[PDB]
């Protein structure tokens, strides 16, 4: 009841959906979540939650 | 408002993974419904606010 | 309580800085002196805040 | 006050502090240290500071 992400692995995926839409607008759309995928400071919070969120399941 | 830039990515996320699911990719799919879903996430939320806080600092700071 | 770990944490990071100038270890003291110093910044703080909250979520869930 | 930390200079730092103050006492006030250092929630948002912080001095 979670499901994480990881930018890491969604950073990936922007950067295949973008080469997988192609669309001009999608590519700005993707370009927009890379932008705060690749922020530092929204990295950050994505960071957190993402390794909390597995402690969370993991450490009960 | 800033606001408006998230509004836009969630919006962003669902329309970006529509093309995926009629393209042939629900791979990255689960991506943009697990970025999506943590996006609107409430405690998630209030980690972007304090981060934001953050980027008014280095902006005010001078 | 929170504030009683911090709190101790920040006398802790003084109490230990100080043996290790009477040691002789003035080298340290940079990290206890940053450490001590982030922790009491309000900006460092709000960020744990935050993630306090969520301790309390695994914690409390069940 | 923004000259970040890093933990894991920060983290050798207690080692040797722990193995250096061998007054009991010490070494529990140290592990403290250690332990707040070693959290994942608390590393993530230290990590946030310290990357934040390099960019705010740096500025325009």
């Amino acid at each position: 009841a979670v499901k994480i992400l990881e930018i890491e692995d969604l950073f990936s995926s922007l950067k295949h959906i973008q080469h997988t839409l192609v669309d001009s607008q999608s590519q700005e759309d993707i370009s927009l979540l890379l932008q705060l995928v690749q922020n530092k400071d929204f990295q950050n919070a994505f960071k957190i939650h993402n390794a909390i969120t597995v402690h969370m399941n993991k450490a009960s | 408002n800033p606001a408006a830039e998230k509004m836009q990515v969630l919006q962003v996320l669902d329309r970006l993974r529509g093309k995926l699911q009629e393209k042939g990719d629900t791979t990255q799919n689960e991506k943009l419904s697990a970025f999506y879903e943590t996006l609107k996430s409430p405690l998630f939320n209030q980690i972007l606010t304090l981060q934001q806080s953050i980027k008014q600092l280095k902006g005010q700071l001078s």
